[PDB]
RNA sequence: AUCGAGAGG
């Protein structure tokens, strides 16, 4: 792998290094081995990097492989994006895909939640286990046909 | 309003590149040494030899339309054979004592190098330039 | 070096050395007081929270943290007097350009970023069509569908 | 739940008027326009009741509100005229 | 289009003396860009051109079967000896002005079919018409003279831009907007209603 | 220049569009997958004429 | 007489076909280099020879012009609008109620035919005209 | 179905004048003429007879969409120069000139034997 | 002859005529042979009213068939444009009336020509509305073709027009336009693999100028002012009043630009 | 399935000509190319109106009623 | 997800689009046929009754004009069939549902909307015609093509609906999208195409094109420009002419890979307060690209001043174009003979390259790569050896193109091609590709069976030498066949999958706004990002900013 | 209406892509687009 | 209105 690291004079150069790449994982192992860097390994599995190297690592590596995912077709997306996503994937402790039962069976309201996916078993349950919805939901407000709280209707107007 | 540059260069280089109807031109004044300039000729209309020998003047004038010359009595201020209008670009300082000018007649780029001109030819949109026979 | 920011300066310095027609001759008048000082001022006005608990502040400093090393960069002082040749109004012009340049960058609350952030994925996904590895397609689903059996699990030792 | 309003003093919003809050200040103005309300700029010759919401708003003639709201609940209210227009 | 995936509806339709012309006084019947050539990589369009334009001056047919022997340098040379440019290209001169083209056009006779789809079959506009009994909502298609779907990918896109009001007017005024009346005790909508 | 091949059932025209099928008793042999308890089988539709 | 067999699928495994009759002719230069490059075909021991090449194509394929001089997609996508092409269907279409039938005013021959259309009937029934395209850049639209 | 009666390429409409013409705004002797129900036979011929003319600048027609038949030409003269009397000049040479070509066709058409 | 520009007939026929155009502006030139096409009028069939047709072709079809046919329109000028004219729908000042009538009595294939067209209106002896026979065997242009048992009577109103309404009106098919056969101007790049002059063939009109020589510099103010021309009319108008009716169609069309610049 | 009167691109009149093209293809026992230029056709755009047709009203004809 | 969350709507057309070069890049083209249909509420103004009694008095029959009245009683006027269409007393507190008028703010969709640039607003233009006609640099954002595309039109009814169109969704505000940081509408095909030659050093324009083509600017200041060249024919460069487009107080600098400030072959771009110094322009320059003309137009001056500044470079450029000319025939196709025989030498090399490491594989005299088996690394090798071959003799195509090459010339321009499209049109389209390896024995140690069995050769596997130009051969023919019929189902895959995902992320997302102290949240108050991007500001007003202080020495930066 | 006639259809481990079997017995680009592309095939 | 088929991007 070639490499740019500073010179002892502060200008980057090109110090190629042999890396090894290997066809498995179990990373939890290969890194409590002499003759390796394990401040610097990486895998492609991201979900054996947040159960070994904490969530906040899984975050980095998820980031890292929707990252080389897109670059490998050429194109650009902002950072604000693809860390948004994953944040979102991030926030509740661990890895929430996005499923009917990823995100879906969180407690983000009911009828939100029936607009994906199993409709009929969401709003069954949520009649089941009495829920209630504050509506503040986009799709509340879709399916109410009411000014969702949005862009132009995070706020009220009134007079001076 | 008056003449900011003249000198008598000799053609060193001519060079075609990639274009059919603008050259690009290498020379050297033979009046004082050490001056040189490389300029971009149309020579569809001027053909310019090599080792052939020029005249080459800039002025100030003779912002406002382009009226057609219409007369033979609008006061031309060239017996010239080739003129052009450009404009300045950048100033260089190759060293102390030393300038080279950059010149664009649209397109048609212009360097100037020496020392002589250490009291003109300042940024200004107004930008002659004057070639003969 | 390259990295997206925002206010950019070498558009703004080229439109002070246009707007106020500069000469690369005659000296300035800017004191190293006005430089140094009119900067950090700028540093302190690159506002996008208000609050003034620490917590706030703090995370403020902390979310102009590159640009202002980005700013720090373009206008030290060397860099103003040898480089640019700014005169005093042209560097008040610049501070105040910055300044409103920033302030019209925030981004404006209200903003479903979801939504678009979600779309700004999907769009060159749909054109994303076609050195061993899972990528591209089925690569997106492995990594949106949480993947155990990954097709191609990799380990990139040094 | 009783007068959980933010004071006018220590507030943390934006003083800048966002383009979602100041679209829907036109479109309320130009809204109440339209149906025959009175008009506070001296309109040189413009009919289109969005260019007068406009033009109202660039002479800060617009007598609205604007209550943004937080997620405790709590809220800030912001006149027009305190609001900078960039 | 033609039998090459070059598909294309008519952009505007010009009269011959708007047309481009060569010095035979011959206009193209139809005008298409050279863009639409390099990414779709479409060869036999340009030789389909050349073997009918030496059909044509020659009177005889254009073997253009898949598999053969026939070259584009023996085709040229059929054509140069019928006095025009081997590769297809021919002096034309501009419509408007009559000056000349200062590119050389490649002109010639292609087999061009027209489709099946034509605009005044698949225009459409509703603004105010028929509603669906079941949901109240606007009819399906255009012969029925509906309405067309405000998609809930619509729906996403037009999130995205923070358009609230807009969303619930197409959500409801120009759909099956509603007045219920509910109770504060049942929270359902059984409240027996006699406006007058 | 009509060519037949073609019904008349309503005074609507019908075609029988050709069907697609894996042919009857032949002998195939399929390795199962990984995680399969059976490693290979050997399948033959039986069917008579 | 045995000119001619039926062979499917299963017993062309056990074959072996020459793709042209020039294939079985004795080999031994100067050569047009605008043609395309014929391998040759080392094999020697052939039990077959193919009739022609060209009836590997369907009906609507046999329609496309120099189909060897495109990229497969495009003899794709143009065999699914061939179906699309107006023309005459049949000659009674002035005697059959069809729900919906769309006939071209002066339907024409092309110009640059393939061999399979004769089979095919395209020259008696044709589908499109020879217009007069000229390929250039003439106003932007 | 959309399309116009064809007739309106050259016919003119409910209250359409054959010539509008209105000054130039930041121009000091030039006008533009909105040229109704023509094409560019009419504005180019007039457009470079105008630039034969030595006491006028500037001459120009445009098309602002090929779907009507209509063009602008703008015209910018000399001080004490109304360009309608350029444009008039021009019209009568384009008559003159064309007259000398029909008198000159008749003679040689004459002249010749089939 | 008279100052101005200068004609050289080179060829002419009654059907064909080739022609040099010398010290011409341009734009004349080109505004010429745009007349020529588009705007110098011809009388052509604008209705046709169909009483039977049982042939295998849609009325409209025949309809659009008689629109193309040439009829004869030398006196076009002593006719009016129907819209021009007082009457209530068509007149004998504006419109000339055709009638055709054909039955399929022979066991072989009867044809309908151009030449079975039957003139009803009173012409007021002017020279218009006779179908251009230019058939080696006099016969019109083949319209119809009909078995035993098929006829077709049907009655066409022909009106004046010019060709920017409808290409039915139509005086000259092509307009060859050749300038600079040499491109001493160098108004085109050419386009070329080894050599542009063995890859380009030599115009005819290249004998009818000098050569350019190759020691000589290009001419920078030099101007296209001889050009090379030939119309070929299809029988409405003869040849050369195809170009003379050009030329006053164009004259006329300044005259009225003239006109109302007195009238505003 | 009929000649065109004229020609779509020149617009010079081709209806006339359908019968003596026939003609001098089969009496006079001459190839197409020479019968084009026998008839005046001699732009290519002209050519391809009478070289590519198919006339198809020969097949209409044969319908009885 | 069917009636909820998405509807059939009311004021609501879709049809076949076309490109208008002389439409603006806001303006749609509104049929009158459609126009004649939506309609929408007037209340009765003072300063519109004078209009609005005129546009009643029209009827519903021709564009201007009205169809309904809504009385404050609330009974509707049907103008069609009644009595009093003509003798209508408008009074205060009505409402008249006009037809759509030129300068409308409605909503322009194409029907994938996988983008908020995929439904944007736009200005009203009637035209006389039954398609949608749109500018040409709106086509990228709503991924339109005129091969018979459908485009669906939304109407506003209300003022603050109004509002949202033209203050949120205007076409000119999303120029400069939050995705990738960069304008995502720029110059496209003809004006790209004909730019590059309007800006070559070798393009000069005489006086009677120069007038034309300055007046074609709509905003003009009316001054002729001082011409370049003046004493033997006064002459203008298409640089000086284009730069009257270009508004004053625009500066932009580019360098490229030979950039000296004389720049010999006009590399780079240099452009100094709305005049250009030095540069062919090209699509970097004024494409979509990040830093380009646009970026620079639209955050310095403006939203409405870069629209404009799309239809003023489109005018000025189509109208050079149009009286310029440009084609493309098979002769942009054809190489020398020279150079055909040196491309065939290389294919024939690589052949001899693959049958001696079929023979040194046969031989077992192959050194097993670690990792992966003997037929592996053959595969590998003889793969690379055909793409070595296959690009080799494209380069060997490319060099031998002159500049007069209108393939070239699209590619020069970024137009329209790349280099992998003349090199299969030209030199050799190269080797098929199913599932990842070669053409896969379909039959018993064969591909096809006119091939003995166990062939392993580059025409056995499904290498194709020849080129489009020069003609398959039936078996090159199938084995393309057999690679775009895989190309084919891997495009519907992604479309089918794609979808999907898409539909997932947003459902995912749907809820996640900024709300008013910058803490990135959803419905609950769960805080997702605590400042937006971790940085709190909009990813629009966001551009590449190199910074000096990362590399170099610390002896350079000292000093 | 020839191309109707010689329709298959294949109604559902590869069977969209074009086997090497069948070559000469079925048409290699004559199929559908997109969706059931390369399930319906003319021979 | 249900089911089904074909087709366009
Ligand atoms: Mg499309
Ligand atoms: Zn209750
Ligand atoms: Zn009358
Ligand atoms: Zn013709």
């Amino acid at each position: 792998y070639d490499r740019k690291v500073p010179s002892p004079t502060g200008e980057y150069v090109k110090e190629p290094e042999w890396v090894l790449e290997t066809d498995g994982v179990n990373l939890s192992e290969v890194m409590t081995v002499p003759g390796i860097d394990p401040t610097r390994i990486y895998t492609n599995s991201f979900i054996d990097i947040m159960e070994v190297l904490g969530i906040e690592a899984g975050r980095a590596a998820l980031y890292k492989e929707v990252y080389n995912v897109i670059a490998s077709d050429g194109s650009y997306v902002n950072y604000r994006h693809m860390a948004l996503l994953v944040d979102v994937m991030t926030t509740q402790g661990g890895l929430t895909s996005v499923t009917r039962h990823g995100f879906n069976r969180s407690n983000t309201g009911a009828l939100m939640r029936c607009s994906f996916e199993e409709t009929v078993e969401i709003l069954f349950e949520a009649g089941a286990s009495a829920e209630l919805d504050d509506c503040r939901g986009v799709s509340e407000n879709v399916i109410l046909g009411q000014m969702a709280p949005i862009g132009t209707g995070a706020f009220d107007v009134m007079i001076d | 309003s008056n003449t900011l540059f003249d000198d008598i260069f000799q053609v060193s280089e001519v060079d075609p590149g990639r274009y059919n109807k603008v050259c690009r031109i290498e020379a050297a004044s033979t009046t004082q040494d050490q001056c040189k300039l490389t300029l971009d000729i149309n020579v569809e209309l001027f053909p310019v030899a090599a080792q052939d020998s020029l005249t080459v003047t800039i002025a100030s004038s003779l912002t406002r339309s382009w009226r057609p010359p219409q007369a033979g009595d609008r006061s031309l201020a060239d017996d010239y054979d080739y003129v052009m209008y450009g404009t300045a670009y950048k100033f260089e300082e190759v060293s102390k004592d030393l300038i080279a000018v950059y010149y664009s007649f649209g397109g048609l780029l212009m360097r100037l190098e020496g020392n002589y001109r250490n009291l003109n030819n300042l940024k200004q949109e107004n930008a002659y330039l004057l070639i003969r026979r | 070096a390259n990295w997206p920011l925002p206010v950019n300066i070498r558009r703004i310095i080229q439109n002070a050395q246009q707007t106020f027609h500069i000469d690369h001759t005659k000296p300035s008048d800017l004191t190293i007081k006005d430089i140094v000082l009119g900067v950090k001022d700028l540093q302190e006005n690159l506002l996008v929270l208000r609050g003034k608990n620490e917590i706030i502040q703090n995370a403020q400093r902390d979310a102009v943290t590159l640009f202002c090393c980005l700013l720090r960069s373009r206008l030290a002082t060397r860099r103003v007097l040898q480089e640019y040749r700014l005169t005093k109004q042209a560097f008040d012009w610049v501070l105040s350009n910055i300044e409103a340049q920033f302030l019209r960058s925030v981004v404006h609350p209200g903003e479903m970023v979801g939504v678009l952030a979600a779309q700004s994925i999907g769009e060159p996904a749909t054109q994303m069509t076609l050195k061993k590895v899972t990528s591209g397609v089925p690569r997106l689903k492995e990594i949106l569908n949480v993947a155990k059996n990954m097709k191609t699990p990799s380990l990139t030792v040094y | 739940l009783k007068e959980k309003a933010i004071p006018k003093d220590q507030r943390a919003t934006t003083p800048y008027m966002t383009k979602y809050e100041r679209a829907r200040i036109l479109g309320t103005r130009a809204l109440q326009i339209s149906m025959n309300a009175p008009v506070f700029v001296d309109l040189e010759g413009e009919t289109d009741p969005l260019r007068i919401a406009m033009k109202e708003l660039a002479e800060k003639k617009i007598p609205l509100v604007i209550r943004r709201y937080l997620p405790d609940g709590s809220f800030e209210d912001w006149s027009v005229e305190e609001l900078i227009v960039d | 289009a033609s039998r090459h995936g070059q598909k294309g509806t008519i952009g505007i339709t010009y009269r011959r003396e708007d047309m481009p012309f060569t010095a035979e006084g011959i206009v193209p019947d139809l005008i298409i860009n050279p863009h639409a050539i390099p990414s779709r990589m479409t060869v036999a369009h340009l030789i389909e051109c050349l073997l009918s334009k030496v059909a044509a001056l020659s009177g005889n047919e254009g073997d253009a079967s898949p598999f053969t022997d026939i070259t584009v340098e023996g085709i040229s040379k059929l054509l140069r000896e019928h006095g025009y440019q081997s590769r297809g290209f021919e002096v034309m001169y501009n419509g408007h002005t009559g000056k000349k083209l200062m590119a050389q056009i490649f002109f010639g006779p292609t087999y061009y079919q027209r489709l099946r789809h034509m605009v005044d079959d698949k225009i459409h506009a509703r603004a105010r018409g028929p509603m669906q009994v079941l949901t109240r909502q606007p009819v399906e298609g255009r012969s029925r003279d509906g309405g067309l779907r405000f998609g809930e990918m619509e729906r996403d896109c037009m999130i995205a831009h923070g358009a609230a009001s807009f969303l619930k007017e197409r959500l409801m005024e120009a759909s099956d907007a509603f007045r219920v009346h509910i109770c504060g005790i049942c929270g359902l909508m059984t409240v027996i209603a006699k406006l007058n | 220049f009509d060519m037949g091949g073609y019904f008349i059932i309503n005074g609507s025209e019908k075609v029988l569009i050709a069907q697609e099928r894996s042919a009857g008793n032949i002998v195939q042999v399929f390795k199962k997958a990984a995680p399969s308890p059976i490693s290979h089988v050997a399948e033959i539709r039986s069917a008579l004429e | 007489e045995g000119l001619v067999e039926y062979i499917d699928a299963e017993e062309e495994e056990s074959i072996l076909i020459a793709m042209q009759p020039e294939d079985l002719e004795p080999a031994e230069l100067d050569v047009d280099p605008a043609k395309r490059i014929r391998v040759s075909h080392h094999a020697t021991t052939f039990t077959h020879c193919e009739i022609h090449p060209s009836m590997i194509l369907g009906v609507a394929a046999s329609i496309i012009p120099f189909p060897d001089h495109n990229q497969s997609p495009r003899n794709t996508y143009q065999s699914a609008m061939g179906k699309q092409a107006m023309g005459v269907f049949l000659t009674n279409y002035n005697v059959r109620m069809d729900t919906m039938a769309n006939i071209l005013y002066y339907p024409q021959k092309p110009l640059g035919t393939t061999r399979a259309m004769e089979y095919l009937k395209f020259r008696e029934l044709p589908a499109g005209q020879n217009a007069i395209v000229a390929i250039a850049c003439y106003s932007g639209y | 179905m959309n399309a116009p009666d064809r007739f309106e390429l050259f016919l003119l409409g409910e209250g359409e004048s054959k010539l509008k013409i209105d000054p130039d705004t930041k121009a000091p002797n030039a006008v533009v003429i909105t040229f109704e129900k023509e094409d560019h036979t009419l504005g180019n011929l007039i457009r470079a007879e105008l630039l034969n003319d030595r006491k006028v600048l500037f001459a120009a027609y445009k098309v602002e969409h090929p779907f009507f038949a209509r063009f602008k030409l703008r015209i910018q003269t000399t001080e004490g120069y109304d360009p309608k009397d350029a444009l008039k000049n021009a019209c009568n040479s384009i008559i003159n000139k064309l007259g000398a070509l029909k008198t000159n066709f008749e003679t040689e058409w004459n002249l010749q034997t089939l | 002859s008279e100052e101005g520009p200068q004609v050289k007939i080179r060829e002419a026929s009654k059907d064909n005529v080739d022609f040099i155009l010398s010290n011409v502006d341009l734009a004349m030139a080109n505004s010429l042979r745009r007349v020529m096409i588009a705007e110098i009028p011809t009388l052509a069939i604008d209705s046709v009213e169909v009483e039977t047709n049982t042939t295998v072709l849609a009325d409209e079809f025949i309809a659009h068939r008689l629109g193309l046919i040439p009829l004869q329109s030398m006196d076009i000028e002593q006719l009016e444009y129907s819209r021009d004219c007082f009457c209530e729908d068509h007149c004998d000042k504006c419109s000339v009336v055709l009638t055709l009538q054909a039955f399929g009595e022979s066991e072989s294939t009867t044809n309908v020509y151009s030449k079975d067209l039957v003139i009803v209106s009173n012409l007021m002896g002017r020279n218009i509305g006779h179908p251009i026979i230019q058939d080696k065997e006099g016969n019109g242009v083949l319209i119809c073709k009909l078995r035993k048992g098929q006829e077709l009577k049907l009655t066409c109103v022909a009106k004046k027009g010019i060709a920017k309404e409808h290409a039915k009106w139509g005086p000259a098919a092509a307009i060859e336009f050749e300038y600079d056969p040499w491109n001493k101007l160098k108004h085109t790049d050419y386009w070329y693999e080894q050599d542009s002059a063995k890859e380009w063939p030599q115009s005819k009109n290249c004998e009818y100028e000098d050569p350019p020589n190759e020691g000589d510099p290009f001419d920078y103010k030099a101007q296209a002012d001889t050009f090379y021309m030939n119309v070929e009319s299809v029988g409405s108008i003869p040849v050369d009043q195809v170009v003379v009716r050009g030329i006053d169609t164009l004259q006329k069309k300044v005259a009225s630009i003239l006109l109302a610049l007195t009238q505003m | 399935m009929i000649v065109p009167v004229r020609c779509f691109s020149c617009g010079k009149v081709v209806g006339d000509k359908w019968e003596s093209y026939l003609n001098l293809l089969q009496e006079d026992e001459l190839d197409e190319g020479t019968a084009l230029s026998r008839l005046g056709l001699k732009r290519y755009c002209c050519r391809r109106m009478i070289l590519t047709h198919v006339d198809l009203i020969e097949k209409f004809l044969r319908y009885n009623p | 997800r069917g009636n909820l969350m998405g509807k059939r709507v009311d004021f609501s057309a879709r049809t076949v689009i076309s490109g208008d070069p002389n439409l603006e890049l806001d303006q749609v083209g509104v049929p009158k046929s459609i126009a004649k249909t939506l309609t929408y509420p007037e209340v009765v103004t003072p300063y519109n009754i004078d209009r609005l009694t005129q546009l009643v008095r029209n009827g519903p029959n021709e564009h201007p004009g009205a169809k309904y009245v809504i009385r404050d009683s609330g009974d509707r006027i049907d103008l069609r069939y009644s009595k009093r269409a003509g003798d209508i007393q408008l009074q205060y507190g009505w409402k008249v549902e006009r037809h759509i008028m030129d300068n409308d703010p409605v909503l322009f969709n194409r029907q994938p909307s996988l983008h908020k640039m995929s439904m944007m607003a736009h200005r009203v233009k009637v035209i006389p015609y039954s398609t949608f006609r749109l500018n040409l640099s709106v086509t990228s954002p709503y991924n339109a093509d005129f091969d018979g595309d459908e485009m669906n039109l939304h109407v506003p009814q209300s003022e603050e609906t109004r509002a949202e169109l033209s203050q949120l969704c205007a076409v000119p505000l999303q120029i400069v999208s939050p995705q990738s940081n960069k304008p995502c509408m720029g110059i496209v095909q003809d004006t790209l195409c004909g730019i590059r030659k309007l800006t070559l050093r070798d393009t000069f324009i005489e006086l009677d094109q120069v007038l034309n083509m300055l007046y074609w600017v709509p905003d003009w200041d009316g001054v002729i420009p001082t011409p370049a060249i003046i004493k033997p024919k006064p002459l203008w460069s298409g640089k000086q002419i284009l730069s009257v487009a270009i508004p004053n107080g625009i500066h932009l600098q580019r360098f490229d890979e030979g950039t000296t400030l004389l720049s010999p072959k006009d590399n780079g771009m240099l452009i100094i307060d709305g005049q250009i110094i030095f540069g062919v322009v090209e699509k970097k320059t004024v494409g979509s690209s990040n830093g380009g003309l646009i970026h620079v137009v639209t955050r310095e001056k403006g939203p409405q001043v870069c629209a404009k500044l799309f239809g003023n470079i489109q005018k000025v450029v189509n109208f050079w174009l149009l009286h310029n000319g440009f084609s493309t025939g098979i002769g942009d196709t054809i190489a020398d003979g020279p150079t055909m025989r040196e491309i065939t030498e290389t294919i024939a090399e690589a052949k001899k390259k693959v049958l001696d490491v079929t023979k040194e594989a046969q031989a077992n005299l192959l050194t097993a790569k670690h990792g992966m088996t003997l037929r592996e690394s053959f595969e590998d090798n003889v793969v690379r050896f055909l793409n070595e071959a296959r690009d080799k003799a494209g380069r060997l195509a490319e060099v031998n193109l002159k500049d007069l090459n209108n393939v070239k010339q699209m590619v020069m321009a970024g137009s329209k091609g790349s280099f992998i499209n003349i090199a299969q049109m030209s030199a050799c389209v190269g080797q098929q590709s199913v599932e990842g390896k070669r053409i896969a024995f379909g039959f018993v140690d064969r591909t096809l069976p006119h091939f003995s069995k166990d062939d392993y050769s580059p025409e056995s596997k499904g290498f194709v030498e020849n080129s489009y130009l020069r003609g398959l051969t039936p078996q090159e023919f199938f084995f393309h066949a057999m690679g775009g019929r895989e190309g084919l189902i891997d495009t519907a895959v992604k479309t089918a999958e794609t979808g999907y995902i898409q539909r997932r992320l947003v459902k995912a997302l749907e809820d996640i706004m900024v709300h008013y102290d910058n803490t990135t949240r959803n419905s609950l108050g769960n805080v997702i990002q605590f400042i937006y991007g971790e940085d709190g500001m909009d990813a629009a007003h966001i551009e590449k900013q190199s910074l000096d202080t990362i590399g170099g020495s610390d002896a350079a930066f000292e000093k | 209406t020839l191309s109707h006639l010689r329709r298959t259809n294949t109604p559902i481990a590869k069977p969209r892509q074009l086997h090497n079997t069948h070559w000469g017995l079925v048409c290699p680009a004559e199929t559908p687009e997109g969706q059931a592309c390369g399930l319906v095939k003319n021979l």
